[PDB]
RNA sequence: UCUCAUGGAGAGUUCGAUCCUGGCUCAGGAUGAACGCUGGCGGCAUGCUUAACACAUGCAAGUCGGACGGGAAGUGGUGUUUCCAGUGGCGGACGGGUGAGUAACGCGUAAGAACCUGCCCUUGGGAGGGGAACAACAGCUGGAAACGGCUGCUAAUACCCCGUAGGCUGAGAAGCAAAAGGAGGAAUCCGCCCGAGGAGGGGCUCGCGUCUGAUUAGCUAGUUGGUGAGGUAAUAGCUUACCAAGGCGAUGAUCAGUAGCUGGUCCGAGAGGAUGAUCAGCCACACUGGGACUGAGACACGGCCCAGACUCCUACGGGAGGCAGCAGUGGGGAAUUUUCCGCAAUGGGCGAAAGCCUGACGGAGCAAUGCCGCGUGGAGGCAGAAGGCCCACGGGUCGUGAACUUCUUUUCCCGGAGAAGAAGCAAUGACGGUAUCCGGGGAAUAAGCAUCGGCUAACUCUGUGCCAGCAGCCGCGGUAAGACAGAGGAUGCAAGCGUUAUCCGGAAUGAUUGGGCGUAAAGCGUCUGUAGGUGGCUUUUUAAGUCCGCCGUCAAAUCCCAGGGCUCAACCCUGG
């Protein structure tokens, strides 16, 4: 019967592998453009608000989840992780500043 | 991961070994940084400098089989730990 | 004699000053000293320099393409003005 | 009268002759060598420099059943047990080969800050409760084959969620994050998750050094600089938008050509010149190009995708492959090896362990390729003879040479004994009945190559007649040739000897050390002056250069000195 090949076997584990990174990295993804997409539309509102803050402090949790969940998994380094959660809490205070909160 | 192992060096057929600590992913004739023994089956010399091999191990180096039966007729062991 | 001293001509950037090093060493083949010139680029956040003015370097990690230095104050110098 | 110094040689050729100047040529040493003639052994090394041209065949990376489900064999078709296609874990980024590309942080040396790091070591805390899948397998099905398709089932150190947190984000409030069990007379080892360190390894930046050409002088536009927004393990125009106009260069930018670098190798009185085989380190490449996945680590020689060229299979629909891995074939070339044995040792990967794999490595075989070492007989041999060559015809030389007589046996033949290397109680040796030792026989098995005009050690005769031919230079030969060919003899080497090619020396002939420009080659037709170079005297300052004392570093090997071990040497090893 047919034998073994080792080389083969790791090309077979990659593509399982692939799937899984590639998906686990596109919710990363999409759950940071809720957020853009809403602070864009909270910025060129000028009705300035504080109970309008808690559906992104909603979705804040779900795009760290994501990110933390991935650093567990072996997508993403730590330090990586740590410039897109910055790129949010950044971009965040952006809303803050710009407006009268700070 | 840092060695305990011996090279060869000498002529065909008469095998005079030097213990030395090099890295594990490098050949038997690598970069040595601390050559801590001499030894050779034939006429049975050995001088193995104990100061240096205890500094290794205490950073993890781990022996051969050989080197482990070398420094087991010695006595290192007993006052490494 | 660590760090380079040198000259800070071509100041104009933002941020930032060319600066025109030079030294002496022998010629191996015939054991002259000669004159040789190299320059760099270094930064300036306060802009406390411009040109005509004596300066100093330091290494730093780099800022940019080719600008891998910082400016400081010269250490010795020999003024002595008027001294009797 | 100390000590240092162990090291510098010339010769021929211009002229009728001489003194100069200036080129050519030779005597030396070396080689990854090749060819020619010849050829006994042993020891240590070396062996595609050209077509990075194309490759038949075999091997070169597997391993764990003590991670999991199934299947097979055997047995008393029953227990233990042995084997594995698949899932999962680690290694396949080490090791091996090759210098095509590369003129630059690539290499060497000397420093740095903004980072990662599986396995190893050290250390502080944890592992609670649930669920869903794909393989294998079963059924059906498409193909010539390689490989599939569909319908259902299933385990895990594989997948998912919840809960917890000395961690992450943030000014804070706040928000988010995990885990796996396995073996077992049960102590209890191998592992898993988070966090902080050590070492090693790797990435990035910088000073210095790093080929030729000016009949290449202007080059650059994300180009130099910033901000903001990005992005990377991390700093960075690494990317992007806008703004500013800088950045490199006549001390050689750009362009073109060449080339792997270094420790070192060869030469040299030295200064320095040339060079980068074997050994060792770094970098780079893997049929030609491009791209990414996986992973701690790659843009991966024996992994994947695409394009292109070539080769092979085909049932013409469609598939397979990359020896610059070992050995080997074809071709090119003056020219460089067995399609061998073994994992015994060393080293590497997996495993709890037993053990498995290892064309790395360790060995054998071929070659006078090189270096070193030993033989191809010692002693005696009165007188005389044969024979070759020469002669002034008396003799001389080959020649104590041979013959002959004794003595010995490295080597040769026959017959026995016989290891070390093995580390680990014993056993465990590819090499190998190898090295080595004892006994017997018997000078028995073993020398050739070049040269003999001067440089240059070594000479006559015959033949030939500017003929045939020699030659590194000067030049020899035209009827008495020490220069051609033959003979005898001699000299110098010796299992080697010579020829050719390549580098250095000689060559002070690119003259820093160490040359010259009135007439021998060489002073712009002349002057003013930019850069550049150098610069009067006296007293202070500083200490860049310079000098002294210490520290670190320039790996090992090699070279130098000493010591030791192979019967000596080469060679191997220790120390400095
Ligand atoms: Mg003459
Ligand atoms: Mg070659
Ligand atoms: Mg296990
Ligand atoms: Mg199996
Ligand atoms: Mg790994
Ligand atoms: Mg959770
Ligand atoms: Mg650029
Ligand atoms: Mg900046
Ligand atoms: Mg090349
Ligand atoms: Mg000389
Ligand atoms: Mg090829
Ligand atoms: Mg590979
Ligand atoms: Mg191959
Ligand atoms: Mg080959
Ligand atoms: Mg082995
Ligand atoms: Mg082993
Ligand atoms: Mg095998
Ligand atoms: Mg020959
Ligand atoms: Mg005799
Ligand atoms: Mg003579
Ligand atoms: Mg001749
Ligand atoms: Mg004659
Ligand atoms: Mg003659
Ligand atoms: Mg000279
Ligand atoms: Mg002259
Ligand atoms: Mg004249
Ligand atoms: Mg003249
Ligand atoms: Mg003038
Ligand atoms: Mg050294």
């Amino acid at each position: 019967l047919k034998k073994a090949d080792s080389a083969a076997k790791r090309t077979r584990q990659a593509e399982t592998r692939r799937l899984r990174n590639k998906a686990r990295k596109s919710e990363v993804k999409t759950r940071m453009r809720k957020v853009f997409e809403a602070l864009d539309a909270l910025k060129k509102k000028s009705g300035a608000s504080t109970e309008e803050l808690v559906p992104i402090d909603n979705l804040i949790a779900e795009a760290y989840s994501a990110i933390d969940k991935a650093v567990v998994k072996g997508t993403l380094h730590r330090n990586t992780a740590a410039r897109r959660k910055s790129r949010l809490a950044r971009n965040k205070k952006v809303v803050e500043i710009h407006h009268g909160w700070y | 991961m840092v060695k305990l192992r011996l090279k060869r060096c000498g002529r065909k057929q008469r095998a005079v070994y030097r213990i030395v600590a090099i890295d594990v992913r490098s050949r038997r004739e690598g970069r040595d940084l601390q050559k801590v023994g001499f030894y050779d089956p034939i006429k049975s010399q050995t001088y193995l400098n104990v100061p240096a091999i205890l500094d290794f191990l205490e950073k993890g180096a781990q022996p051969t089989e050989t080197v482990y039966d070398i420094l087991k007729r010695a006595e290192v062991f007993k006052e490494f730990r | 004699m660590r760090s380079m001293q040198g000259k800070v001509i071509c100041a104009t950037n933002d941020k930032t000053v060319n600066v025109e090093v030079v030294r002496l060493a022998p010629h191996p083949k015939y054991k002259r000293r000669v004159r040789k010139k190299k320059k760099y680029q270094a930064h300036d956040p306060d802009n406390q320099f411009k040109v005509g003015d004596w300066v100093q370097l330091d290494k730093c990690r780099p800022i940019s393409k080719t600008k891998t230095f910082l400016a400081v104050a010269p250490e010795g110098r020999q003024s002595s003005a008027t001294r009797p």
